[PDB]
This record gives structure tokens, C-alpha cells and sequence, in this order.
């Protein structure tokens, strides 16, 4: 519900003097947003759900190639009409056989032949569509207020601390104004619009593994099929029958079912979890505008922490050009601001490392409290420092 | 899978209020409307209203407007229904039900239903039952049987349980559904069919519990005083 | 009073087709799609049909819905015992601006058409206990079991004269053995119990009566 | 921290799944002494359609 630790994270500084920012959220991704003199926050899309799909086509892999028929016609006696031609009970196809006396016929030459095999379906590689009112989005907003390695990921704690929230967005009401206590509030206006990927892609269903395929690769494929009826067309895939037989029996070999034809075109189409009636979009995106002129700092009237500060371990690399670390405050005094900055060289006057966790501060007055901090240090070597003078501690770091 | 777990059965006096909860899981909580629907005993379904867990907006049945309140807590995925100024006619099973997935209030309908919460409104005053023994026949014949039982008289609201000998006696027990009398009070009976030959040698006790009134009675059922055999 | 009108009861034999009607108006069924719910005894409703004629996954094809003008209908082919349940139609109502329901139909599944045998009720009648009489009250308890079909009427007599005052009788309920039970209670004063030679509970089932009688000074 | 670890960054991972076979698209060879031929000779002597 917050960004820290995720690999799909993006940091943003809306604009210059901007109280709002335009953004893009997607499936498993998160976004951290910074704004002068205001708390940092993380907008993140949690879930995509349909809280009403419809089938479109249905290619089969098949069985019933059991019953046979061979309406025979002697030479010059014309064509052969198999009674199994009145109902789709079977699939018929004509041919001719060299014959004559040898096999009961009076003259010698080509005789008509019209055999038939039966057709019903087994494993239907079903597929459906995704109309662009049942689409609801679930966006979670976090606030980079005081935290600890511990509480940073606990949704509960955070909600309790009024430093988090999880609301939904719908085409009905595409916006929301999430209130965060003394931090004011953030109001998103996400626009359900998405491509994201356009509905243009079909909904491929294969046994258990659902996938998202291109309208055409799908529609324009070679396999028996049926729309919404028990009636099947193009069952011609009941092939490899024409051993070009005798009037007695035309081998109707069931065409070998090779799931390779499908599987092979796996990677192309994106995979997606699908329950009987639902398709969780990950495929999908959402353009939002994080208006936040109502987002406000807190604990700004407090004094600076003036007591020792100890590191609780080597800072860690987030893999995003920022590092994380947790402090401990020897301080007995209450909620005070944490004097931490990033200095290019010991005892420099001006900072150089911007803090993600802006305006940090010991939440409680209960001495030895922990403080989590994420900050982006400058490239190359630098120093993280907390406190000043002879209280001040430090730890070096080198970005690349 | 979608799961909706409701709070337990309740009893209330007329004039009081009741707040029922529905804990949801197995789906994205804030993406689906929640309906409430109630059903008076032996009667049909009545829609009470709907709440959007995203934002908390509500629409209530016109007939309940002014004394029903629906709310939600998105952190605990729980929806609540509070009904005030209760009267006997509000006795019903109250269901929460997740909407099918409409993105609009118009055209919403309940699809996934909770197990229901029975709320009985009775006086009304609460009343614990009187329990009377129903003594067995004095008849004595080879291989004969006799019916004996307990009458659980005049209680409100439901429910009552009856066991025999702490649940050790189960064969031949028939506990009958309660009658709701014009007085607004319930009565029920439980009867056990047992061998007649051994009446007076066997102990038979009915254990009756009426939790809404915290009444617990254990009544011995013995042969009739006029019975010279048992 | 419900907004949509359904028959209170429909019955059929196993294997037959039954239908359940649902009549509405131009503001509900006339304009909007109909849903149906099935409520098995002691359970919550489940969605059976949506959008007039669509089945959720798991609902068999022998359930089918239709709509025609301001009315809708549920047809159940191949009727099975497990289909015994209350069925409710429902639709959005434009005038009320909310979902409305029908009053419900109780579907009962009869015994096999070729012959479920009738079963007469067993009747047990208890007189007032000494304990209750000492509290200045009196209740006669008439317990009725093992009958089929599941309908009886109960009449009480003081001596040979009808008594209607003080009678409370339950609906029939299904037993574990698939037959039915009911109970009836007669409230009297202890003085009334003394003032007659006997009282009787008379249970009529499919045109035949089973009677039990109790008297204040006997030792039955 | 978020998920039980002390420092922040990339952690190792080595998972495993099981393997046995179902439908074996088997194949074999055909050595050019077990090869026997069956030739049938007919003689256009007197005959009938039959």
C-alpha cells in the first residue's frame, strides 16, 4: 500500500510550485511523490476488478470421430448422397474410387463416394470480450509521516496513525478526497480511461491458463469453432480421412490433438488470472491527477531533537538511487525534528542529499524511539549525518 | 472465494436499536456495493438499502428512511447496519449481500449473501420460559414404549435449546419447533420415546437453555404419582 | 403486498416441469431485466437467474427464465427433490428507484407420480402437569408426527363440544425421515380442566381423523 | 524491513518445482537382419470377374 521495497517504483516531483501532479498508475506498480514544504506520499494501484463478461468464439480440440458412413455409387450412376447429409449429425465429403467387376460393379472406371463422420466437441478453448460500468479501481495512498522499519509496512498501524488509506475509483465517481487527519487531505481524480491496453485484445481461455490474445491471431486462426450455440462450423479439422478408400470403409482418423499449436503462441499473448466470471486486470492502467493543495505538513512547530542519535545498521540500497536506514533516539524529550541530512564531506555547511522522508521527527516522547528514513544521496561518496557538533554521528556512503 | 460473515443472533425490546455487522473477504472490499435485505419469519425478502464502501454513500428503502443507518470500516472490511426504534414487526433474519459488480447504484442487485443474523424484537419484554415435565404413561406391557418430555412454556425471544441428560440421551428424542402464540410468547416441547419396562429405573432430565434471558433449567421427568408399576 | 406478484405455492412430482410466474408493471419488469433467487430451507438466497435468462456458473440448464411484457417466468424441468425451496423474482423498479422482490413461491416436490404413499399422523396428547396446575395454569400438549402429505387440521373438544379459545397450532415442519410434524397447545384454567369429563385433540389428515383424549383423574 | 529483513536491497532466492513425465512423444530407429519382405505373384491364367 506504500512504495518502499517494491521494484516498480517511480519518484515524482510534480512541477515547480505545483500543488497538483499528473500521474500514471498500473498493476503491480507504485509512485512516490514529493512537493516542496509538504509531506511525501505514495499513490499505488492495488486491485483491478469487474464487480460481467461475454463469450465471442470457441475453438475446439476434439474427440467424436467414431461413427462412419460410405454411400457408394457405381460408375456412370452419378454422385452418391449419404443420408447422413440431412443433419449436421456428421460431416460428409465426396470422392471417387477406381472399380468395376472386381468389386461388384458392372462397368469399369471412377465411381462416386460420399462418406460421413460425426462431430461434437470436447475441450473448448473458449474466449470472450471486455467491454470498456462494472470496472472498479482500488487505489491506496500512503503518507511518509513518522515510521519505523517495523510499522512502515503494516497497513493497520498506518491507518491507525492516519498515515494511509485505501479507497476505490469508479467510472461513476472517478475521483475522491482522502482525508489524512492533521496532514490535511489528498484528492485524486483518476480517469478510469486506460489502454492501459485497449479492449482491442480478446480474452483467451485455455483449460486452466487464461491469457489475453490479439483479436485477430485468435479470430483468424484455424480450428473448429462455435459462437454461443451447440452448433459447430468449420469442423473440417476432423481431417486426414481421405485415405481415398473403397466403398466399404473410409478410414476417419481423428486428427491428432497437438496442444503445441496453442502453447507455441504463448509468450505473444499476456497471461491473466481469470475466475469463471472475473478478469483481474493488472491488464490495465489509470491516468490520475493528484491534486494536493490540501496536503499539509505536521509537527512543524516543534523544536529540533537535541540528544544523541545512533544508527541501527548499515543503510540499505533500495535499488532506486535512495537508501533506507533506521535510527534510535537516546533522547528523553518528546516529539522533536530529526536533524538528518546528507553532507558531501564531514562538517560542510550546506546539505546535498534530498530526503525522501521529508521533515522527519521522533513521533513519541518515550525515549529510544526508532525512526525510519529513506533518502537519496549524491553520486559518489557522501556522508549521512544526524545531530550536530559533538552529538552528531555519521556514516559514509558511495552511490554509483 | 467471496465470503461474508455476519454477527450473531440478537434479541431486543421494542424501542431499542440493534447494530449488525458483516465482515467481508475474498474480494477487493471497496470495489463492490453492499446490500442489506431482511426476511421476517415465514415471509418474503425486503430490500433495506445499499452502501458504497468507497466513500460511504448510501441509499435506503423509503419505508426505512429515518431509522436505518449503514456504515463501513474499510480497514476491517466490515459493513454495519443499525436499525432504531425497533418494533415486533422488525423481527427478521437480516442479510448482508455483496453486489454483483455494478459500477452504478442503478441496476445493482445482491449476488453473494451472508449467512444472516436473526434479530427478534419481543417484550417487547424479554421472558425466560417456565419448564414443566410431561410425565410418561403408567402402562406396562412387554416390549412397550412410553413418551415423556418437557414443556418449555412462554418465552421471548427465540432461541431455546433442549438436550437430554447433558446430550448423552439422543435416541428417540424429538424436539418440536416452537409455536408463537397470540400473546407474542413462544412455547415448545421436547419428547423422548423410551422403554416402558424401565421407567423409574432410568433417570431422565431435560436441559433447557434460553440464552437471551440467561435462563438455564434442568428438569427431572419422573413416572406419574398414580403409577404403581414404575 | 410485495411489488411483484408470485403464486404462494407450486407443486410437482419428480421428473416433471413446473413454472413459477412473476407479474409486475411497466416500471419494473416491463422496463428492466428480471433476476431469480433460490432459497433452500434454512439457508440464504442464492442467485439462480440474472438478466431474464442467464445462469450463473453451477446452475443447471433445467432452470430457465423468460420475460414477456410486464411478466416473467421461471421454468424448472426434470424436477428433483432437492429443488424444494422458496423462489423469489426481483427487478429494478424505476418508479421506486430501487430493487423490488416478489412475495416468494414455495415449491414442493411430491412423492413419485406412480405412487408417495399417504402416512397417517401419530398423535401424543399430554395433560397438564401437577407442577403447572399448582401455578394456576394448564396446558394440554398435542404432538403430531410422521404424517404425509404435510398438511393437517387440528380441532379440540371439551367433552364432545368444540373449543376454539386458547388453541395455538404450529405450521407443519419436515422431519429427518421426510415425513412431517406439528404441535398444538390448548390453554385452559385449572378449573376448566376440572369441569369436564375429558378433553380431546382431533387431528384430521387427508379426510381421516386421529383422536386422543385425556381426563383429569385418570392414570393413563 | 518491510518483510522481515534487516537491511534494504536485493536478496537471494532459489526455488524448486518437481518433474516427472506424462505423455512421452517417443521415437525410435530403423537399422537397415530382421527385415523381411512379402511378395505376391499372380498369373493371368483363366479367371472371371469373380
Amino acid at each position: 500500500f506504500n512504495c518502499l521495497g517494491m521494484s516498480n517504483r517511480d519518484f515524482l516531483e510534480g512541477v515547480s510550485g505545483a500543488t497538483w501532479v499528473d500521474l500514471v498508475l498500473e498493476g503491480d506498480s507504485c509512485v512516490t511523490i514529493m512537493s516542496k514544504d509538504k509531506p511525501t506520499i505514495d499513490v499505488k494501484m492495488m486491485n483491478m476488478e469487474a464487480a460481467n463478461l461475454a463469450e465471442v468464439r470457441s475453438y475446439c480440440y476434439l474427440a467424436t470421430v467414431s461413427d462412419l458412413s460410405t454411400k457408394a455409387a457405381c460408375p456412370t450412376m452419378g454422385e452418391a448422397h449419404n443420408d447422413k447429409r440431412a443433419d449436421p449429425a456428421f460431416v460428409c465429403r465426396q470422392g471417387v474410387v477406381d472399380r468395376g467387376w472386381g468389386n461388384g460393379c458392372g462397368l469399369f472406371g471412377k465411381g462416386s463416394i460420399d462418406t460421413c463422420a460425426k462431430f461434437a466437441c470436447s475441450t473448448k478453448a473458449i474466449g470472450r470480450t471486455i467491454l470498456k460500468e462494472n470496472i472498479k479501481y482500488e487505489v491506496a495512498i500512503f503518507v511518509h509521516g513518522p515510521t519505523t522499519v517495523e510499522s512502515h509496512g503494516n497497513y493497520s498501524t498506518q491507518v491507525g496513525a492516519t498515515q494511509a488509506g485505501r479507497f476505490s475509483i469508479t467510472p461513476a465517481a472517478p475521483s475522491y478526497t482522502l482525508k489524512l487527519g492533521e496532514y490535511g487531505e489528498v484528492t485524486v481524480d483518476c480517469e478510469p480511461r486506460s489502454g492501459i491496453d485497449t479492449n482491442a485484445y480478446y480474452v483467451m481461455t485455455v483449460g486452466t491458463k487464461t491469457f489475453l490474445v490479439h483479436r485477430e491471431w485468435f479470430m483468424d486462426l484455424n480450428l473448429p469453432w462455435s459462437s454461443a450455440g451447440s452448433t459447430v462450423w468449420r469442423n473440417r479439422e476432423t481431417l486426414m480421412e481421405f485415405e481415398e478408400p473403397h466403398a466399404t470403409k473410409q478410414s476417419v482418423i481423428a486428427l491428432g490433438s497437438q496442444e503445441g499449436a496453442l502453447h507455441q503462441a504463448l509468450a505473444g499473448a499476456i497471461p491473466v488470472e481469470f475466475s469463471s466470471n472475473t478478469v483481474k486486470l493488472t491488464s490495465g492502467h489509470l491516468k490520475c491527477r493528484v491534486k494536493m493543495e490540501k496536503l499539509q505538513l505536521k509537527g512543524t512547530t516543534y523544536g529540533v531533537c537535541s540528544k544523541a542519535f545512533k544508527f541501527l545498521g548499515t543503510p540499505a540500497d533500495t535499488g532506486h538511487g535512495t537508501v533506507v536506514l533506521e535510527l534510535q533516539y537516546t533522547g528523553t524529550d518528546g516529539p522533536c525534528k530529526v536533524p538528518i541530512s546528507s553532507v558531501a564531506s564531514l562538517n560542510d555547511l550546506t546539505p546535498v542529499g534530498r530526503l525522501v522522508t521529508v521533515n522527519p521527527f521522533v513521533s513519541v516522547a518515550t525515549a529510544n524511539a526508532k525512526v525510519l528514513i529513506e533518502l537519496e544521496p549524491p553520486f559518489g561518496d557522501s556522508y549521512i549525518v544526524v545531530g550536530r557538533g559533538e552529538q552528531q554521528i555519521n556514516h559514509h556512503w558511495h552511490k554509483s | 472465494q467471496v465470503q461474508l460473515v455476519q454477527s450473531g443472533a440478537e434479541v431486543r425490546k421494542p424501542g431499542a436499536s440493534t447494530k449488525v455487522s458483516c465482515k467481508a473477504s475474498g474480494y477487493t472490499f471497496t470495489h463492490y456495493y453492499m446490500h442489506w435485505v431482511r426476511q421476517a419469519p415465514g415471509q418474503g425478502l425486503e430490500w433495506m438499502g445499499i452502501i458504497n464502501p468507497s466513500g460511504g454513500s448510501t441509499t435506503y428503502a423509503q419505508k426505512l428512511q429515518g431509522r436505518v443507518t449503514m456504515t463501513r470500516d474499510t480497514s476491517t472490511s466490515t459493513v454495519y447496519m443499525e436499525l432504531s426504534s425497533l418494533r415486533s414487526e422488525d423481527t427478521a433474519v437480516y442479510y448482508c449481500a455483496r453486489d454483483w459488480g455494478s459500477n452504478y447504484v442503478w441496476g445493482s442487485y445482491p449476488k453473494y449473501w451472508g449467512q444472516g443474523t436473526l434479530v427478534t424484537v419481543s417484550s417487547a419484554s424479554t421472558k425466560g420460559p417456565s419448564v414443566f415435565p410431561l410425565a410418561p404413561s403408567s402402562k406396562s406391557t412387554s416390549g412397550g414404549t412410553a413418551a415423556l418430555g418437557c414443556l418449555v412454556k412462554d418465552y421471548f425471544p427465540e432461541p431455546v435449546t433442549v438436550s437430554w441428560n447433558s446430550g448423552a440421551l439422543t435416541s428417540g428424542v424429538h424436539t418440536f419447533p416452537a409455536v408463537l402464540q397470540s400473546s407474542g410468547l413462544y412455547s415448545l416441547s421436547s419428547v423422548v420415546t423410551v422403554p416402558s419396562s424401565s421407567l423409574g429405573t432410568q433417570t431422565y432430565i431435560c436441559n433447557v437453555n434460553h440464552k437471551p434471558s440467561n435462563t438455564k433449567v434442568d428438569k427431572r421427568v419422573e413416572p406419574k404419582s398414580c403409577d404403581k408399576t414404575h | 403486498q410485495s411489488v411483484l406478484t408470485q403464486p404462494s405455492s407450486v407443486s410437482g412430482t419428480p421428473g416433471q416441469r413446473v413454472t413459477i410466474s412473476c407479474s409486475g408493471s411497466s416500471s419494473n419488469i416491463g422496463s428492466n431485466t428480471v433476476n431469480w433467487y433460490q432459497q433452500l430451507p434454512g439457508t440464504a438466497p442464492k442467485l439462480l437467474i440474472y438478466g431474464n435468462n442467464q445462469r450463473p456458473s453451477g446452475v443447471p440448464d433445467r432452470f430457465s427464465g423468460s420475460k414477456s411484457g410486464t411478466s416473467a417466468s421461471l421454468a424448472i424441468s426434470g424436477l428433483q427433490s432437492e429443488d424444494e425451496a422458496d423462489y423469489y423474482c426481483a427487478a429494478w423498479d424505476d418508479s421506486l428507484n430501487g430493487p423490488v422482490f416478489g412475495g416468494g413461491t414455495k415449491l414442493t416436490v411430491l412423492g413419485a407420480a406412480a405412487g408417495q404413499p399417504k402416512a397417517a399422523p401419530s398423535v401424543t396428547l399430554f395433560p397438564p402437569s401437577s407442577e403447572e396446575l399448582q401455578a394456576n395454569k394448564a396446558t394440554l400438549v398435542c404432538l403430531i408426527s410422521d404424517f404425509y402429505p404435510g398438511a393437517v387440521t387440528v380441532a379440540w373438544k371439551a367433552d364432545s363440544s368444540p373449543v376454539k379459545a386458547g388453541v395455538e397450532t404450529t405450521t407443519p415442519s419436515k422431519q429427518s425421515n421426510n415425513k412431517y410434524a406439528a404441535s398444538s397447545y390448548l390453554s385452559l384454567t385449572p378449573e376448566q380442566w376440572k369441569s369436564h369429563r375429558s378433553y380431546s385433540c382431533q387431528v384430521t389428515h387427508e379426510g381421516s381423523t386421529v383422536e386422543k383424549t385425556v381426563a383429569p383423574t385418570e392414570c393413563s
